């Protein structure tokens, strides 16, 4: 869904700083399970794993 | 005052009318109409006072 970090200067003004999954990792029902969060062992948990 | 050695120091009667009492004189503004930023702006209003 994207989000909004916090602020940055361009060329002198003010604007926003997102952080979003490129395109192609964001595109299909499958996809989900390919993103990982670290578990507190320190190891890589899919989402298809909960 | 104009003595005050690396100062500046004005006596001045209010203007005693409205807001325009100042009178004469001008109000200028220097804009910064692209992204150039505060040295080359300052630089500008250099330029423009020389």
């Amino acid at each position: 869904g994207g989000s909004y970090v916090n602020d940055f200067i361009d060329r002198g003004r003010v604007k926003k700083v997102y952080v979003m999954s490129e395109a192609k990792y964001r595109m299909l029902p499958d996809d989900i399970g390919d993103w990982y969060v670290r578990a507190a062992d320190g190891q890589m948990v899919p989402f298809s794993a909960f | 005052f104009s003595q005050i050695k690396d100062a500046m120091v004005f006596a001045f009667n209010l203007p005693a009318i409205v807001e325009l009492g100042t009178a004469t004189g001008f109000d200028f503004e220097l804009i910064d109409q692209a992204g150039l930023g505060h040295e080359k702006l300052t630089q500008a209003r250099n330029q423009l006072l020389a």
